[PDB]
């Protein structure tokens, strides 16, 4: 998921992402991590998109 | 500019289809409540 739409994963959001795609559970401890795999690391591994 | 809305209904997902949200800061409410619950009046102050 790109960083331009990381507010859809924020709590209380009214976007369709939370109510149809990913609804995070907060009953147990959690960490939501927005990271970026760079192109050099992507070619070093087999990671594609 | 400022507008105050009373005695009306709003289709919110049509208004969210026109914009892309970068960040929202809410106090004592959530956008989910404004998507579900009712309230006495609505005030919008918008600028660029
Ligand atoms: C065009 C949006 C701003 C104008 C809204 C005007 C009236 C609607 C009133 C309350 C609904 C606000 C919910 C907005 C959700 C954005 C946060 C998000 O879930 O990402």
């Amino acid at each position: 998921l790109p960083f331009s739409m990381k507010s859809t994963l924020a709590i209380g959001s009214a976007e369709a992402i939370s109510m149809f795609n990913y609804n995070q559970d907060y009953s147990n401890p959690t960490c939501r991590i927005h990271a970026a795999v760079t192109a050099n690391v992507s070619t070093a591994l087999n990671f594609t998109a | 500019s400022r507008r105050v809305f009373t005695n009306c209904n709003y289709n919110l997902t049509k208004l969210l289809s026109l914009v892309q949200v970068d960040e929202f800061v809410c106090h004592k409410t959530t956008p989910e409540a404004l998507a579900t619950g009712c309230y006495s009046s609505l005030t919008v102050d918008w600028f660029a």
